[PDB]
C-alpha cells in the first residue's frame, strides 16, 4: 500500500557494449603510436561482491587495437620514399665476398637528377628479397614489384613497441577481471574497473609471443571452446624464459639519389661472414616444455602429446619471425619443438640459425610491401618470451600434435587485451517508494 | 575526479543511493576520436531531458505521482530492498521501464496544467 | 578482322610498358571509334578522344 | 557471388603425379579456410585436408600425409593440390569447399566448388 | 519515439499545449554528417539555457512577473486563443519577441537579487 | 546579444552581481574549427552540472547549507564587497575551492536523502 | 631547385594576396586589447578592453 513510482540518478548499473576507445600514453618518443597530449593515472577499485561475465575470443577491443595499429603503420608510411624506379631489370652474378651464396646480391640502371641520364649502379641483397627472372638465371628482380609497389620505411622514423593505454570515453567503464585462474571464458568472482588499460606494447612475433605478460599462477593455456576443432590455442607463461639474438657482421649502409629522396642500399658488408643466430638457455626450455605437457594434457587426458616443427605456409609461419632494432629475423626452430611426452641454472645453450631480409609484406596482407633500410654496424638483442601460440593437428587417432604456428597477428593482441572489457552505464533506474508531491 | 564511482554497485540498493552523485559526475574531459565526446554529451543530454519531462529536474532523487501497479515487477522488493544489488532489480524491471515513461510524462502534464490553472484565477 | 569492322573499327594496337618498367610489349584491343578520335597526317594513326 | 571454380582431371595415368586447382572470387580471400573433399565410388564423403588460405597452412589427413601437399597463390586467388604416386583406389571426384571459420574454430562447409 | 511530432500544428492554442512534449522530446540520436547532431545540440541547449534565464526553469508551461503590454499587437486573442492561430499568431508576435527577452531577464534578476536579499536577513 | 560582457569587470563584487545575466548568455553560434564549437558546449555543461550538484539548480546567485568553516581565507571581506575585485578575490579564495565541493556535494546529498524520508512517511 | 625538391606552378586564377582576416575566440574565450600610446608590447596595461 502507499508504494509509488519513484526514479533514480547515478544508479550502479550497466549493460554490455561496444565504442571507441583513446589512444593515451607518456610523452611522445621519436618527435607504435600517435596520439597528444595525454597524462593518464589510473586507480583500480575491486567491485566487491560482484559477479560479471568476461569472453577474450568474442570482445570488440581487440579489432579496435588492429585497426588502429595498421592504420598507423600506413600512416608512417605515408610521406616516405616509394622504390617504383628501382623494378628495372637487374644483372647478377655476385662473386665478391668470401660468401657469395649466403646473399647472391646485383647492378642496375637508374634515372638521375637529370631526368635525360641513366647512371649503372649497384647494391646488395638478400635472394629472399629477389625472383630470378625466366630465361638466362642471370637476370634477377625484385621479389614484389609485379605485385605491388614498394614503400622504404622512414629512417628517422622508427617506431617500436612503445607501451599504450586505451582509456574508455565518458559514459563507459573498462572493467576488468584479475581472478588467479581465469582461462578466458565464464564468470569473473573478482571484479574491477579502470580508465585506462596497462601499458600494451604492439609487439609483432610469429610462433610465440616475446615482451608480455606473465600469469599469476603456473603456466595458462588458454582456447577456444566451441569445438575440439580449434584454430590456435595460446599458452601464456608464468616464468619468462630469456632470448637472446645478434647480427655479427658491420653491414655499410649507401644513399643512391631517388628530387631529394633518397633510397638505402647495403654498400657492403665488413667483417667475416657469420650467418645471424640466437640463443635459449636448454634447461629452462627443457623444463617449460615438460610443465606446459603436464598442464596441456588435463584437456587431452587419454592421448600422448608430441610437439614437432611447423609444415608449410610462408616465412612468417614456417620460422620465428620478429624484429630487433630495424631489421626483421627469420630463426629456424626445429630444433626447439621437436619433443614428445609420454602418456602414462642455466647449465646449457641451444642455437638456432637465423636469416633477415629487408622487403617485408605487411604481415596481415599482400598487395602492399614495405623495404627496411639497413642497419649498419653490427646488433644484439635480449627480450623476454613469454607465450606460446600452438595450434594442434586433427585427425591423428591417439596421438596428439601440437606444432607452432600463429601468422595472424591478432592472435597476438588477444593475450594482451585478454583482462579487459567495456560496458555502458544505464545510470537511470526506477523502483517503489513511498511518495507525494503537493498539487 | 574520478574515485570509488561503481564501487558502491554490488551493494544494495539503499546503500548505493548514497554515492549517486560521485557517479553523476562522470563528464570528464587514428587521431580522430573526437565522435566520443559527442556521443557522451548527447546520451548525458539525453537522460538530462527525460529525466526533466517528468518533474524530476536535476534532483538525483526524486518520486512523482503515478502509484505503483501490478502486471509490472510484484516483488516483495521492501524487504529484498536491502538484499538484492542494483543489477538483479534492473533485470526483473527491464521488462516494463518503456511503458511507465508514458505514464510519468502524462502525470506530468497534469500537474503543470493544474498548477496553471490554480494561477490563472488572478 | 570481322564481318563490321566499320561498327567498332578499334581491332588498334599499342606499345605498353609492363611489368619491368624497361620492357615494351605489342598489345591489341576492341574499342569503338567513338571512344577514338584520328590524328592529324596519315589517317591510319589514332588516339583515345 | 561466391562461386569456386576447378580445373584440372580427365585420366591421369598410373604412378603419375596430378595437380588440381581452384579459383576463389567475390569474397575476401583471407577470411574463409579451403578444404579439400573427395569421394570414390561407391564409398561416403572423406576429408583430405585443409588449407589456409592468408598465412598459406596446410593439414592432412592421417593416412595421406606423405602424398598431399596443398600451395596457394594470394595475388590471383589461385589454390592447388598435388597428390604424388596415384594409387588404383585414388579414383574419385575431388571437391574444394569454403569454410566458415569463426574467430576462434572452424564450422560447416557451405560453399562447394 | 516519435509520433505525433506537430500533429495538432495549426491547432488551438488552447488544444495544441497538451502535446508540447511530443515536440519538446525530439533529441534524438559523404560520410562526415556528424556536424548536424552539434548543431541540434547547440539549438536545444540555447533554448534550455534562455528559457532557464527568465527564472522559467524546465517546466514547459510557465508564466513570468512582466506584464502584458497592450502595445504588443493589441490583440484580444482571448477570443482567438480557441481558434487555430498558432503560425498567425507569431507572425503577429514577430515583431516584439527581440524586445521581451529584455526585460523577462531583468525582471529574474529583481527576483533574485530580492530573495537573496530576504534570506539574507539570517 | 553581446555587449558590456565584461564591462562590470573590474567593479566591487557587489556592483557586479548586477550584471551576471549578460555574462550568462554567451554560448553564441584550416576549415576544420568545430572542434572550438564543440569545447564551448562541453565547459558550459561541465558548469551547469556541478551547479546542479550542490543544489544550485539554475538560478545565477544562491547560497548553500555549509558554513563559512574554519580554516580557509580568513581575509575579511563584507567590509569589502563594496570595494576590491572579483579578480583580486578569486587569487585569495582559489586556494580551497577544491575543498569547498565536496563539502557542498555532501550537503546536498543529505539535503535530498532528508527530504526524500520526509515524504516517505506517506 | 629540382636536385633539392619538387616544384608547383601557381595557379594563375588564384591570386592569393593581404586580404584582411579577423581573428575571432571562440565562446567561453575573450581576446583581450590594450590601447596603452605609449606599450612596447611587453609589461601591464591599466587602459585595458574586450573584442
Ligand atoms: C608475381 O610473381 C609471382 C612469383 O613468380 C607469380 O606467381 C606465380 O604464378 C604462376 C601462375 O599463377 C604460378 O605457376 C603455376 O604453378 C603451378 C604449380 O606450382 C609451381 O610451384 C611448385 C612449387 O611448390 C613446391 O612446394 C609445394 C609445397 O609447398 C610442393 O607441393 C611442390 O612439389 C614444390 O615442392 C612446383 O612444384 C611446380 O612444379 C610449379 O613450379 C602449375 O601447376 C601451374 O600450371 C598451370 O597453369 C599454367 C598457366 O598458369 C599452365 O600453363 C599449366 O599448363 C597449368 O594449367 C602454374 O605453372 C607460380 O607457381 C607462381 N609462383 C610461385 C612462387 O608460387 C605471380 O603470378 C606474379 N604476378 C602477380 C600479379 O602476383
Ligand atoms: C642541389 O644543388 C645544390 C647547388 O649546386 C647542391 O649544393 C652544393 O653542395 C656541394 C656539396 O654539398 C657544395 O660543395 C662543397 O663546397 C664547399 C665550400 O663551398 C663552395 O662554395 C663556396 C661559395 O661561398 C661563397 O660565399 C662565401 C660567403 O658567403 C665566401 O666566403 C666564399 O669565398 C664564396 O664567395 C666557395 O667559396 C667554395 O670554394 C666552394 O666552391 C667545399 O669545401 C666542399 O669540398 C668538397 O671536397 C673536399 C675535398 O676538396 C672534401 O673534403 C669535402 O668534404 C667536400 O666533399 C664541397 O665542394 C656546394 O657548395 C653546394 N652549392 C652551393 C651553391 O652551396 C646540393 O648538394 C644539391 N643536392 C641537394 C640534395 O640539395
Ligand atoms: C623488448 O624488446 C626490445 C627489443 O626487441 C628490448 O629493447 C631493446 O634493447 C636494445 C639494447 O639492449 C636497444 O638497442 C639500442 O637502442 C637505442 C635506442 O636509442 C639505439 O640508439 C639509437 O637509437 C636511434 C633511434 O632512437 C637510432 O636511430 C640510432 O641508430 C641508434 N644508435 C645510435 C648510435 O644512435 C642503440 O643503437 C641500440 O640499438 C633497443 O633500442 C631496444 N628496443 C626497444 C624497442 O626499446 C627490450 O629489452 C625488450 N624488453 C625487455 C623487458 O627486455
Ligand atoms: C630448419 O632446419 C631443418 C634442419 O635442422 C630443415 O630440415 C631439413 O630440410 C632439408 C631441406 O633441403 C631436408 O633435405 C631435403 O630432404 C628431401 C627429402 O625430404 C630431399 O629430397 C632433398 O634432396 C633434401 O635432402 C632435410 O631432410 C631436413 N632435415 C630434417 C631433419 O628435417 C628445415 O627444412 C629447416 N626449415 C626452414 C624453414 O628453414
Ligand atoms: C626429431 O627428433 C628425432 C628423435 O631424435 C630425430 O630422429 C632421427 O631421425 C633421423 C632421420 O631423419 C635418423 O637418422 C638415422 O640416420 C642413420 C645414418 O643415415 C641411419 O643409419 C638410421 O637408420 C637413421 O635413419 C635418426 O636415427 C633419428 N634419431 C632418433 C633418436 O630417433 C629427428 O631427426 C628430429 N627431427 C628434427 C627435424 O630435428
Ligand atoms: C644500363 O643501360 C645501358 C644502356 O642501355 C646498358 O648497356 C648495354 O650496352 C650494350 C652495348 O652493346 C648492349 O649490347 C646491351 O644490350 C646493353 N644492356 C642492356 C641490358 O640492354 C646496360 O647493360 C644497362 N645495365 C643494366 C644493369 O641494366
Ligand atoms: C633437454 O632435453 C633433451 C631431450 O630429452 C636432452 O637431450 C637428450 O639428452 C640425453 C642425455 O642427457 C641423450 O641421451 C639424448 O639423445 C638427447 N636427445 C633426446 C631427443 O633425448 C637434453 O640433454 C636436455 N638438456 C638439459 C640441459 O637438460
Ligand atoms: C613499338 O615499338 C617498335 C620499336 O620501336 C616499333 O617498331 C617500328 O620499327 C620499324 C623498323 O624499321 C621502324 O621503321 C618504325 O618506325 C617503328 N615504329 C614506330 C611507331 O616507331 C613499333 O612500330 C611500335 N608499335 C607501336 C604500336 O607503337
Ligand atoms: C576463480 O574462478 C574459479 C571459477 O570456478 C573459482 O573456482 C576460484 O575460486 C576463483 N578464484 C579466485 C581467487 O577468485
Ligand atoms: C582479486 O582478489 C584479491 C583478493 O581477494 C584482491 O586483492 C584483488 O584486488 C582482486 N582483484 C580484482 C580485480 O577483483
Ligand atoms: C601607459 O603605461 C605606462 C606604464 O608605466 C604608464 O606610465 C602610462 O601612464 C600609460 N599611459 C596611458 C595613456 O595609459
Ligand atoms: C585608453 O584610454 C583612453 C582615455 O582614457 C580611452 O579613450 C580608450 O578607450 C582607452 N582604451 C583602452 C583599450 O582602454
Amino acid at each position: 500500500e502507499n508504494l509509488w513510482v519513484t526514479v533514480y540518478y547515478g544508479v550502479p548499473v550497466w549493460k554490455e557494449a561496444k565504442t571507441t576507445l583513446f589512444c593515451a600514453s607518456d610523452a611522445k618518443a621519436y618527435e607504435t603510436h600517435a596520439c597528444v597530449p595525454t597524462d593518464p593515472n589510473p586507480q583500480e577499485m575491486v567491485l566487491k561482491n560482484v559477479t560479471e561475465n568476461f569472453n577474450m575470443w568474442k570482445n570488440d577491443m581487440v579489432d579496435q587495437m588492429h585497426e588502429d595499429v595498421i592504420s598507423l603503420w600506413d600512416q608512417s608510411l605515408k610521406p616516405c620514399v616509394k622504390l617504383t624506379p628501382l623494378c628495372v631489370t637487374l644483372n647478377c652474378t655476385n662473386a665478391t665476398a668470401s660468401n657469395s651464396s649466403i646473399i647472391e646480391g646485383c647492378s642496375f640502371n637508374i634515372t638521375t637528377e637529370l631526368r635525360d641520364k641513366r647512371e649503372k649502379k649497384n647494391a646488395l641483397f638478400y635472394k629472399l628479397d629477389i625472383v630470378q627472372l625466366d630465361g638466362n638465371s642471370s637476370q634477377y628482380r625484385l621479389i614484389n614489384c609485379n605485385t605491388s609497389v614498394i614503400t622504404q620505411a622512414c629512417p628517422k622514423v622508427s617506431f617500436d613497441p612503445i607501451p599504450i593505454h586505451y582509456c574508455a570515453p565518458a559514459g563507459y567503464a573498462i572493467l576488468k577481471c584479475n581472478n588467479k585462474t581465469f582461462t578466458g571464458t565464464g564468470p569473473c568472482n573478482n571484479v574491477s574497473t579502470v580508465q585506462c588499460t596497462h601499458g600494451i606494447k604492439p609487439v609483432v612475433s610469429t610462433q610465440l609471443l616475446l615482451n608480455g605478460s606473465l600469469a599469476e599462477g603456473e603456466i595458462i593455456i588458454r582456447s577456444e571452446n566451441i569445438t575440439k576443432n580449434v584454430k590456435t590455442i595460446i599458452v601464456h607463461l608464468n616464468e619468462s624464459v630469456k632470448i637472446e639474438c645478434t647480427r655479427p657482421n658491420n653491414k655499410t649502409r649507401t644513399s643512391i639519389r631517388i628530387p631529394g629522396q633518397w633510397f638505402y642500399a647495403t654498400g657492403q658488408v665488413i667483417g667475416d661472414i657469420r650467418e645471424a643466430y640466437c640463443n635459449i638457455n636448454e634447461s629452462k626450455w627443457n623444463e617449460t616444455l615438460q610443465r606446459v605437457s603436464k598442464k596441456l594434457k588435463e584437456y587431452f587426458p587419454h592421448k600422448n602429446i608430441t610437439f614437432q616443427p611447423s609444415s608449410g605456409g610462408d616465412l612468417e609461419i614456417t620460422t620465428h619471425s620478429f624484429n630487433c632494432g630495424g631489421e626483421f629475423f627469420y630463426c629456424n626452430t626445429s630444433s626447439l619443438f621437436n619433443r614428445t611426452y609420454m602418456a602414462n641454472n642455466s647449465t646449457r645453450t641451444i642455437t638456432i640459425h637465423c636469416r633477415i631480409k629487408q622487403i617485408i609484406n605487411m604481415w596481415q596482407e599482400v598487395g602492399r610491401a614495405m623495404y627496411a633500410p639497413p642497419i649498419a654496424g653490427n646488433i644484439t638483442c635480449i627480450s623476454n618470451i613469454t607465450g606460446l601460440l600452438l595450434t594442434r593437428d586433427g585427425g591423428k587417432n591417439n596421438t596428439e600434435t601440437f606444432r607452432p604456428g600463429g601468422g595472424n597477428m591478432k592472435d597476438n593482441w588477444r593475450s594482451e587485451l585478454y583482462k579487459y572489457k567495456v560496458v555502458k552505464i544505464e545510470p537511470l533506474g526506477v523502483a517503489p517508494t513511498r511518495c507525494k508531491r503537493r498539487v | 575526479v574520478f574515485l570509488g564511482f561503481l564501487g558502491a554497485a554490488g551493494s544494495t540498493m539503499g546503500a548505493a543511493s548514497m554515492t549517486l552523485t560521485v557517479q553523476a559526475r562522470n563528464l570528464l574531459s587514428g587521431i580522430k576520436q573526437l565522435q566520443a565526446r559527442v556521443l557522451a554529451v548527447e546520451r548525458y543530454l539525453r537522460d538530462q531531458q527525460l529525466l526533466g519531462i517528468w518533474g524530476c529536474s536535476g534532483k538525483l532523487i526524486c518520486c512523482t505521482n503515478v502509484p505503483w501497479n501490478s502486471s509490472w515487477s510484484n516483488r516483495n522488493l521492501s524487504e529484498i530492498w536491502d538484499n538484492m544489488t542494483w543489477l538483479q532489480w534492473d533485470k526483473e524491471i527491464s521488462n516494463y521501464t518503456q511503458i511507465i515513461y508514458g505514464l510519468l510524462e502524462e502525470s506530468q502534464n497534469q500537474q503543470e496544467k493544474n498548477e496553471q490553472d490554480l494561477l490563472a484565477l488572478d | 578482322t570481322a564481318s563490321n569492322s566499320s561498327i567498332i573499327e578499334g581491332m588498334c594496337s599499342f606499345n605498353i610498358t609492363t611489368e619491368l618498367r624497361d620492357k615494351r610489349e605489342k598489345k591489341n584491343a576492341l574499342f569503338y571509334k567513338l571512344d577514338i578520335v584520328q590524328l592529324d597526317g596519315n589517317s591510319s594513326q589514332y588516339r583515345l578522344i | 557471388q561466391v562461386r569456386l571454380a576447378q580445373y584440372g582431371g580427365g585420366v591421369k595415368r598410373l604412378g603419375a603425379t596430378m595437380t588440381l586447382s581452384c579459383v576463389a572470387s567475390g569474397y575476401t580471400f583471407n577470411d574463409y579456410y579451403i578444404h579439400w573433399v573427395r569421394q570414390a565410388p561407391g564409398q561416403g564423403f572423406e576429408l583430405l585436408g585443409y588449407i589456409d588460405p592468408a598465412n598459406g597452412r596446410p593439414d592432412y589427413a592421417g593416412a595421406l600425409r606423405e602424398r598431399l601437399s596443398f600451395y596457394r597463390d594470394k595475388s590471383m586467388e589461385t589454390l592447388y593440390m598435388d597428390l604424388r604416386s596415384l594409387r588404383y583406389d585414388d579414383t574419385a571426384m575431388y571437391y574444394c569447399v569454403r569454410n566458415v571459420g569463426t574467430a576462434g574454430s572452424l564450422l560447416h562447409y557451405d560453399h562447394w566448388g
